[PDB]
């Protein structure tokens, strides 16, 4: 947890207590600080796609079900089920 | 089935009113719209004896409980009524009255902004309030906005709206928006009712407003599963670009600050976080599509 | 990216809604004269049949092919 | 069944008589929120136009997954005649009572509404001292007269003549005394807005030539008026009723005013605890009360053997057990009142029991008990105990000169539901009583 | 294409209307795909 983590110590958790246990799991979600010296800055292309409603049942590029409504890929036109997903077929997130 | 509270945010304002009697011919349609909210505020206490109701205005200077009056009278409303009715009616109009009085003081203070965002998120508030301190009550929000004054700037708007949609979402606690004025759509409104289970409706004449909040707003939390809403209009939700302005589609955003950009900032640095981007990695995606030679 | 009311009229029209809630307040006018009321109706359930089809089909669904 | 009961008794009264009830805006006001979510939907939306709208279009409304909960909306609604289908042109039109249209549209854009809701004298009294203090009084006072404990004031000859040609406190001259009945003791269990409806519902009943209508109407508007405030005075036949409200403790009068009370306002479906005790192995009863009212009704059944400033302790015995099964009450019913004043303890031991239960093997999960089992099979084994004779009033048939006569006889009697026993071998059977005379009938037909 | 004629002439418009249908987008999304190479190759070709 140190050598991993720039020396930083508090990273290595131990609970006292059951309550003390969900804290440490919620502790979790929240995205985690960022190192100065780590610079990964760039530009990722992703879409915004539009939600359909159609009358009849359509096959999904995702998996090759039959669903009745889903969102248009901007890119290619292919619908996908549920977001937020990577299209199967542009590879656009 | 279980007592609701109703929270009606009405954003209130000369400027916002004032503009869309001049487009019409109707004069004094506030009164109009102040004569509804009373008579759908009434219809709400007639749908159950232990629900309650809370209205809040957004004038432009700030915002103020019109009811429940604060601990810190004139005859406006016949006293031959029902009393809890009249307990209510009368404390709305009689702070409309005191609210007006304070505006018109302050006529020559420079509105820079709407208020919209703080009502909304303080009726939030007062949702929150109300299911704590009593113990298993549903809870709604009603907006009434003036769409007909031309805005200065909505992107502000954008980011308070969309956290309180997260907040309502969690609540449980559907939002509706009752717009009136000259634009059909707005595209930060009527993305909120969508997301938080909410009705969107647009009216271009005050004259019979009542019909639509008594046909249309009037679903009760109780209910909500078993009534298809009567929105006409499809959400896309997107965003508008940081410097372009326009809707994106297909864009890229910032790895750092999740910023939208249509097209590849002038300078290969980010306009927002002033966050440089590698040469090398954007140069990917000006790269054409492969075609053979 | 796809007329201005100046300050003295605000101040006007704030007087005659100030005046018209002081004078006399009516609720009962906000009934529809009924010439209204089948217009505003007639537009809401053009909503509530295309949302009434749209939401009648919100595993795998039954399908008519064999 | 307090929606139930008042909604069913508005069914049963004639459509012609609901017109003329519908005339005061107060009481459309107490009618419509009796009915269910989605009929008071469907009503707020007719109300304001004067219109007519197609069947089919409020079925739109409804999701298909909400399409039951429509079927119940519409039957109720139609039953009480608020709705009148119109059919012409091809089409099942809908239309609005225009008397309910009117009553309503006024009440809430605040129309003339001929003092319906009652006037205001600006003369208003201390609700805590008074108001609660008469009504709880009074209202106590006739509860103790009905469970039989003695008290000094009893109530007057009004409520009870009610009383007595009532279910409730059944009484007999030659014994000289009350009791309570099965349902007396299910009037007690039920809670206090249920309770106040069940003598208010049988005096509507009661009352001959005095309008039902008028009954209603006072009834209905009583609950819209607010505790503490002065109310001037009306109907001629609603004098009488007014003077007669005081008997239930529900309006106070000094001797031109009447002040409504908190059972007043509690009428129109208004939204550790006293009467808990604890019920253990040794039959001890400690139920932490300290009101006549709990103690009394805890004697029907409960051997009492003294009593503190903070609660009341006693035993079950087979004595106490007997005396409220012969009076009538059910052993079902007394372990309910029992579960439902049981102690927070109870519930907490019982759950532990249920968790380690859990744990040994959570493939079961049985209704949990707050009580120990062994006082309900104590309870429901004396029950037994006094239904051991069971015995039928009749007579007796034998000598039959043919075998096809007797199985004739006989089976007319099964087919009318009058045969009780019957012998093959002996050629014998008995009948009920009641339906001795049919036997009777057809033997000679 | 030749999948929609051989469910047309075997089942006589029953089915075929239905299975364009379900294979429609695809179809509208492979149709794109070519007409997108198609126009690209005209500009960077000549
Ligand atoms: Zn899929
Ligand atoms: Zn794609
Ligand atoms: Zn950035």
């Amino acid at each position: 947890c140190k050598a991993t983590n720039y020396g930083d110590e508090s990273f290595y958790k131990i609970l006292l207590d059951e309550t003390h246990l969900k804290e440490l799991f919620n502790e979790a979600v929240t995205p985690l600080p960022v190192n100065k010296i780590n610079k990964g800055f760039t530009l990722v292309k992703m879409g915004f796609p539009t939600r359909i409603f159609e009358d009849t049942p359509t096959f999904c590029s995702c998996h090759s079900k039959l669903v009745y409504g889903g969102y248009f890929c901007p890119n290619c036109h292919s619908k996908v089920c549920s977001l937020p997903t990577v299209c199967p077929c542009c590879d656009l997130m | 089935e279980s007592p609701s509270l109703l929270t009606v945010i009405i954003e209130i304002a000369p400027k916002l009113w004032t503009t869309f009697d001049e487009e019409g011919n109707e004069k004094g349609s506030i009164i109009k719209v102040l004569e509804a909210l009373i008579v759908f505020l009434n219809a709400h206490l007639a749908f159950n004896s232990a629900n309650k109701v809370a209205v809040i205005a957004a004038y432009s200077q700030g915002i103020k409980y019109l009811y429940p009056e604060s601990t810190s009278d004139l005859k406006i409303i016949n006293s031959d009524m029902y009393r809890r009715f009249r307990n209510v009616d009368e404390t709305l109009v009689e702070e409309i009255y005191k609210l007006f009085e304070l505006e018109k003081k302050q006529i020559e203070q420079n509105s820079q902004r709407s208020t919209l965002a703080g009502a909304m998120s303080a009726g939030l508030t007062y949702v929150n309030r109300i299911s704590k301190e009593s113990v298993s009550l549903k809870s709604r929000l009603l907006v009434l906005t003036c769409g007909s004054g031309s805005s200065k700037d909505e992107i502000f708007q954008y980011i308070p709206i969309m956290n309180c949609i997260f907040s309502a979402t969690k609540m449980k606690c559907p939002i509706d928006v009752v717009k009136i004025g000259g634009s059909k759509e707005s595209t930060f409104l009527q993305q909120t009712t969508d997301a938080t289970n909410g009705v969107y409706l647009h009216v271009e004449s005050t004259e019979g407003l009542i019909q639509y909040l008594a046909t249309a707003m009037f679903i009760d939390p109780s209910l909500r599963p078993i009534i298809v809403k009567p929105n006409h209009g499809s959400v896309d939700f997107r965003t508008s670009c940081y410097l372009t302005g326009r809707v994106v589609a297909v864009g890229f955003i910032c790895s750092v600050c999740l910023c939208v950009l249509s097209i590849i900032p002038p300078g290969n640095k980010c306009p927002a976080c002033d966050s440089q981007f590698d040469e090398h990695v954007i140069a990917k995606l000006k790269r054409k599509p492969v075609v053979p030679r | 990216t796809t007329l201005k009311v100046s300050n003295q009229q605000m101040l006007q029209q704030l007087s005659l809604v100030m005046d018209n809630l002081i004078n006399k307040l009516d609720l009962n006018q906000v009934v529809p004269n009924n010439e209204v009321s089948n217009k505003i109706n007639k537009r809401v359930i053009t909503a509530i049949k295309i949302n009434a089809k749209q939401a009648k089909h919100n595993l795998e669904v039954k399908s008519t092919l064999p | 069944s307090l929606k139930h009961s008042v909604t069913q008794y508005l069914e049963e009264i004639p459509q012609q008589v609901q017109n003329r009830l519908y005339t005061s805006p107060a009481t459309c006001l107490a009618i419509y929120r009796i009915l269910p979510p989605l009929a008071k939907f469907f009503i707020m939306a007719m109300v304001f136009n004067e219109n007519e709208v197609p069947l089919l279009d409020l079925d739109k409304w409804v999701n298909s997954n909400g399409k039951l909960q429509f079927q119940n909306a519409i039957k109720s609604m139609k039953s009480l005649h608020l709705l009148i289908p119109n059919k012409s042109s091809g089409t099942l039109m809908i239309n609005l009572n225009p008397t309910f249209k009117i009553s309503l549209r006024n009440a809430l854009t605040g129309g003339e509404v001929q003092n319906s809701f009652g006037v205001v004298v600006e003369e208003n009294v201390v609700s805590l001292d008074l108001l609660d203090e008469y009504s709880a009084n009074k209202w106590e006072t006739i509860l103790h007269f009905m469970v039989g404990t003695p008290l000094a004031k009893i109530p007057s000859e009004k409520v009870l003549n009610l009383l007595k040609h009532s279910k409730l406190m059944e009484e007999v001259n030659s014994t000289g005394e009350f009791k309570i009945t099965n349902e007396g003791f299910q009037f007690l269990l039920q809670e206090i807005n249920s309770q106040l409806w069940t003598l208010l519902l049988q005096y509507l009943k009661m009352i001959e030539t005095m309008d039902l209508v008028d009954v209603l109407h006072f009834i209905f508007m009583l609950g819209a008026l607010e505790v503490g405030k002065a109310y001037k005075i009306l109907s001629e036949t609603q004098r009488i009723m007014l003077q007669d409200m005081r008997d239930y403790g529900l309006v106070f009068q000094k001797h031109s005013i009447f002040y409504p009370t908190k059972l007043a306002l509690m009428l129109t479906s208004d939204t550790i605890p006293d009467g808990s005790l604890i019920v253990e192995t040794n039959f001890k009863i400690y139920s932490y009360s300290n009101s006549p009212l709990q103690i009394a009704v805890l004697s029907l059944f409960v051997h009492l053997k003294a009593r503190f400033v903070n609660m009341v302790l006693g035993q079950i015995t087979r004595e106490s057990i007997r005396r409220a099964l012969t009076n009538g009450i059910t052993a079902d019913q007394i372990i309910a009142y029992l579960e439902t004043h049981a102690h927070p303890q109870m519930r907490r031991l019982a759950e532990e029991k249920l968790e380690k239960k859990l744990e040994l093997d959570p493939n079961c999960k049985e209704p949990l008990q707050v009580l120990p089992p062994t006082v309900v099979d104590q309870i429901r084994l004396w029950q037994l105990e006094l239904d051991r004779v069971i015995t039928y009033e009749g007579s007796l048939y034998s000598d039959f000169e043919t075998s096809q006569e007797y199985n004739l006889l006989s089976k007319y009697a099964q087919d009318i539901g009058v045969l009780l026993w019957k012998d093959d071998k002996k050629k014998k059977f008995f009948i009920s009583k009641e339906g001795n005379s049919q036997v009777l009938d057809f033997a000679k037909r | 294409n030749e999948l929609f004629q051989d469910v047309l002439n075997g089942d006589g418009e029953s089915m075929s209307n239905t299975c364009t249908a379900y294979l429609k987008p695809v179809l509208n999304s492979i149709t794109l795909a070519t007409h997108k190479y198609d126009e690209y190759f005209n500009e960077y070709n000549n």
